Order: C-alpha cells, then structure tokens, then sequence
C-alpha cells in the first residue's frame, strides 16, 4: 500500500 | 480527501516555485534541486517550509509556501501559526546543535531494514515493501514503492531475501 508524491 | 501536516522540519528562503512534488528527496536525486545554486540577493525568494506529512514518511518530505498550503487545503494549519511564533522568536535569541538535527533528519530517509513485502507486485514487477527507518522506531515503519527503494537500498532488498 505504497505512493509517491505527484505534481 | 486532503493531506495534513505532521510536523514543521525547517524553514528556508528559496527560489520562488521551488516547492511541492519537484521538491522530495527522489525527485531531487532524479532531475536536480529546484533550489540549486539559488542566490537570496540575485533572484525572487519566498519564505518556504519543509513539512513531515501525517501518513507518508521522511522521503516524501516537501517545500511549501504558506500560499501552497492554503491552496491545497492541508490540515493542520494551526501548526504553522505555531511554527511561525517559533521561528520569529529564535531570531531574536547552535549551529553545532543544528548540524547535529540535520544529520538526524537525513537518517529518517534512510532504510535500515526491510520486514515485509507486498504480495502484488507493480507492471514493472516490484513488489510494495514495508521499511524500517534509521533512527525511528519501528511504530514509523511504511510501506513504500519497491522501485523508489530499489534506487538506493537495493542493499536492504538483497538482505531482505537472502533471509
Ligand atoms: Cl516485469
Ligand atoms: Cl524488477
Ligand atoms: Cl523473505
């Protein structure tokens, strides 16, 4: 249950 | 739903637009500092924070404006109200001291030990994996995105399985 930050 | 603001890391003056997603530690490895080589006497700054987000850890840490903010409708605010209180009366009033944070705060981005992985695996064929901070206690651990950690701990991946 991963993310990155996006513009 | 909306992001909420954990903690006020540092404060700096940066170059105007230097803040948000281009401002993460991955993606300032990847395409350079927006900041780099900003000259406070030689070009537009702006007051800019660095914010822990509640939920994402240490890597996903940001710049933002006070604008940036209140435009992206955070919670926590007050805690920048607070911060800003803070500031103003530390200025008045070390750099060993402050050193000493900085080096911590950089081994918050660092994985000492992977302790679990994702059953699905991403079209690239990484699996999602569960990291345990340097210098936090396991409560910080996250879940992060196995190709973001294969760039730099690949070291941690490769002992992860050779258990
Ligand atoms: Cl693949
Ligand atoms: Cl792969
Ligand atoms: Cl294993």
């Amino acid at each position: 249950t991963s993310r990155r930050k996006r513009a | 739903e909306f992001e909420t603001i954990e903690r006020f890391m540092d404060c700096r003056i940066g170059r105007k637009g230097a803040t948000g997603a281009t401002t993460t530690i991955y993606a300032v490895e990847a395409d350079g500092d927006p900041n780099a080589g900003f000259e406070k006497n030689k070009e537009p700054g702006e007051i800019q924070y660095l914010i822990k987000w509640k939920g994402w850890s240490h890597i996903h840490n940001t710049w933002e404006t006070e604008e940036t903010l209140k435009q992206q409708n955070v919670r926590g605010m007050k805690k920048l109200d607070n911060y800003k209180k803070k500031d103003q009366e530390t200025k008045r009033w070390y750099n060993c001291q402050q050193e000493l944070t900085d080096d911590l705060h950089k081994q918050y981005q660092i994985v000492e030990r992977i302790i679990a992985h994702s059953n699905q695996k991403s079209a690239a064929g990484y699996p999602d994996y569960y990291c345990k901070w340097q210098g936090l206690p396991y409560s910080e651990c996250s879940w992060e995105d196995g190709a973001l950690i294969s760039k730099k701990f690949q070291a941690c991946i490769d002992e992860y399985f050779s258990r």
